[PDB]
């Protein structure tokens, strides 16, 4: 009836008062709409976006590449897909067994282990990647496990020693530039 | 004719819109 | 895509936001109040006499 | 997407204006890295991570509260626990790269390694010494003799876990406590909500909407009513970007102070003077929280004086 | 024609204004953080090179003993020489002895 | 009062420009009350006189 835009439509449990045509949110956003030829609230909520990222290992070492597909699930990714609605148009190979479902998005293009190594290239949400051959995605290991020896009666003292040097970068001054506005 | 004291109402939707839990 | 964002032929180790993703519309839904007061044209067109 | 949104008519006036977008997502990427590396440099200081020994017993002293809960699902320690109860135009929001669940077994990892090897883990090997023996060592940091301690291990014992139990009282009950950590979550919403909502200002244009430009305007005059709102726009855009380089830098000046306090406090012993709390410092404890950090200071305060006759020398 | 082009030099200018406003408004941020990193290097050399330093992993990792300053283009290198224990031993340890 | 001064017809206009005024109202308050942060960190550091 006049108010236009793009969205998904679903039926919504806001009880509009009777006299009442849409709904707003708290920043002023059409969040509802009332069908005009059936009397019913219907649910108004943006065609998903968001972002892509590529997971390189760099051109020196493979041409291969993972696309993430940040903040979408999976589920609605292969359906665009299939449907050919995505804007970017290239679009990444799926062998079902490439597709993994991280907490930042839909990554596609890299292969899931259950192993754990060292952060290489950080993805989100504590899952890394690296390239090891095929992109494999993994979740970061803190670090090596120890468990020290603790007793009510127990010490460790040192019997040698090692003298390190270790080496600190710290800028210091920045380039002095002189601008004419005229 | 008199004076009364309107109190707090006369207040009226002044639009169509619905919001909740809303200020 | 990634070289053009860095506007280089060679990439890095990495990992490079590009772009942006949207799902595009599939079809349009157009829906008005109801139309009624219907005109009398059988009291004209379909008369006795 | 925010400037213009789905409009190829506004898009191509915006292609004329330079890198000026593409300086906004410079900014705004520079800002999401470096907020990975604050995470870092405070936390992830271990080599390796530690695990306190099944029987919890440190010679009197109770960490129960302070070490991590296994019952939990979440492995949070019970004031980490409370801690953590207490606390779409194109902006999208990126999570970060160490969850919560990862954040707490760094944690774990300091709060094991304190109570075991004590400072010893910080500068190279991790050698265990009994904690007994470890506060008598940081009694003689001080000035205390170490007699001191063992004298008053029983009474020292039981100051300590009741000083751990007010701790929860404090934070369970008193508000406001944690009002550093939520005025930095209250600016972000404030900042993005006042971003969207500038999307429904006109800028002098005709209309906020640039559907209802482009019809009800001559594309040859529609053109100069989209570049009014196309420079509203993109100056509330450079507003936010401009504002949050300014806040990231006051987090990153106290992610700095917090990764000082936990080389220092935490990894050793202090002699700074009210650098780790007010008093002679003895410990510290790590407990994470939604977008900071938690120290725990122990320190040890002298009561009871009394008068005496000094002389400098006795002849 | 002159009134035709005083509109659109106008665009011009107010286009640059806004292109050198956005350029010294990140120059001022830029030399904030550069400021901050030179107040410490200040101190890392005040502290770490002029003495040996107490503070825990202020000047690398491990004990201090000394550190040697090296220059750099538009900066400062720190070789901080540290002391780091090895080959640890088990031993019975007693708070005191009767 | 620095954009329009006591002009009505002015006043109406600047609305039409967002909340930019209460942007830059909330910006200097918060500098306000952390100069009063500034003075009592350095000084209030004894409980008694
Ligand atoms: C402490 O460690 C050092 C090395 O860090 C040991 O010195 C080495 O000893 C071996 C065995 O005799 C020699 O072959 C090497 O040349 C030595 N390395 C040097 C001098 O850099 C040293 O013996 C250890 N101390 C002990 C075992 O008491
Ligand atoms: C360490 O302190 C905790 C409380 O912080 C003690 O846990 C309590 O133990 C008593 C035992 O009678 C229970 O009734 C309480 O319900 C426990 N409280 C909580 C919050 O769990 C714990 O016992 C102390 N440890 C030791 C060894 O005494
Ligand atoms: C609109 O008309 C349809 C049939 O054409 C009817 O089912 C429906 O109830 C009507 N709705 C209203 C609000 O009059
Ligand atoms: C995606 O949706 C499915 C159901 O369609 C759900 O099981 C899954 O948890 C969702 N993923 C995310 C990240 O929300
Ligand atoms: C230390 O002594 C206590 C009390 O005697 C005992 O419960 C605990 O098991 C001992 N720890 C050991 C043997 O590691
Ligand atoms: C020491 O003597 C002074 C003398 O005025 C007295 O006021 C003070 O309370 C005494 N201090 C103590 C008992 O700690
Ligand atoms: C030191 O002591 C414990 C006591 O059993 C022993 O098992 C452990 O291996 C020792 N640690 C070493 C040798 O590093």
């Amino acid at each position: 009836n006049g108010l236009t835009g793009t969205g998904v439509l679903t039926k919504s449990n806001k009880k509009f008062l009777p006299f009442q045509q849409f709904g707003r949110d708290i920043v002023d956003t059409t969040d509802a709409v009332r069908d005009p030829q059936t009397l019913e609230i219907l649910d108004i909520t943006p065609c998903s976006f968001g972002g892509v990222s590529v997971i390189t290992p760099g051109t020196n070492t493979s041409n291969q590449v993972a696309v993430l597909y940040q903040g979408v699930n999976c589920t609605e990714v292969s359906v665009a897909i299939h449907a050919d609605q995505l804007t970017p148009t290239w679009r990444v190979y799926s062998t079902g067994s490439n597709v993994f479902q991280t907490r930042a998005g839909c990554l596609i293009g890299a292969e899931y282990v259950n192993n754990s190594y060292e952060c290489d290239i950080p993805i989100g949400a504590g899952v890394c990647a690296s390239y090891q051959q095929s992109i494999i995605a993994y979740t970061m290991s803190l670090g090596a496990e120890n468990s020290v020896a603790y007793s009510n009666n127990s010490i460790a003292i040192p019997t040698n020693f090692t003298i390190s040097v270790t080496t600190e970068i710290l800028p210091v001054s920045m380039t002095k530039t002189s601008v004419d506005c005229t | 004719q008199s004076y009364t004291n309107s109190f707090t109402r006369g207040v009226y939707y002044p639009d169509k819109v619905f919001r909740s839990s809303v200020l | 895509e990634t070289k053009c964002t860095l506007k280089s032929f060679t990439v890095e180790k990495g990992i490079y936001q590009t772009s942006n993703f949207r799902v595009q519309p599939t079809e349009s839904i157009v829906r008005f109040p109801n139309v009624t007061n219907l005109c009398p044209f059988h009291e004209v067109f379909n008369a006795t006499r | 997407m925010y400037i213009c949104g789905d409009s190829t008519e506004c898009s191509n006036l915006l292609l004329q204006y330079g890198s000026f977008c593409t300086q906004l997502k410079r900014a705004l990427t520079g800002i999401a890295v470096e907020q990975d590396k604050n995470t870092q440099e405070v936390f992830a200081q271990v080599k390796q991570i530690y695990k306190t020994p099944p029987i919890k017993y440190f010679g009197g002293f109770n960490f129960s509260q302070i070490l991590p809960d296994p019952s939990k699902p979440s492995k949070r320690s019970p004031i980490e626990d409370l801690l953590f109860n207490k606390v779409f135009n194109g902006l999208t929001v990126l999570p970060p790269l160490l969850t919560d669940e990862m954040i707490a077994q760094y944690t774990s990892a300091l709060l094991a390694g304190t109570i075991t090897s004590g400072w010893t883990f910080g500068a190279g090997p991790a050698l265990q010494i009994p904690f007994p023996m470890q506060m008598a060592y940081r009694f003689n940091g001080i000035g205390v003799t170490q007699n001191v301690l063992y004298e008053n291990q029983k009474l020292i014992a039981n100051q300590f876990n009741s000083a751990i139990g007010k701790i929860q009282d404090s934070l369970f009950s008193t508000p406001s406590a944690l009002g550093k950590l939520q005025d930095v979550v209250n600016h972000n919403a404030q900042a993005l909500n006042t971003l969207v909502k500038q999307l429904s200002s006109k800028f002098g244009a005709i209309s906020s909407v640039l559907n209802d430009i482009l019809s009800r305007l001559d594309p040859p005059e529609a053109e100069v009513q989209i570049d009014r709102l196309i420079t509203g726009r993109l100056q509330s855009l450079q507003t936010y970007v401009t504002q949050q380089l300014i806040r990231a830098a006051e987090i990153r000046a106290s992610a700095n102070l917090a990764a000082t306090k936990m080389s220092e406090c935490v990894l050793g012993q202090s002699k700074r003077v009210d650098f780790c709390g007010k008093g002679y410092h003895l410990m510290s404890f790590p407990q994470s929280a939604p977008h900071g950090v938690v120290f725990l200071h122990v320190t040890y305060v002298p009561a009871q004086e009394k008068n005496f006759t000094t002389a400098p020398a006795i002849c």
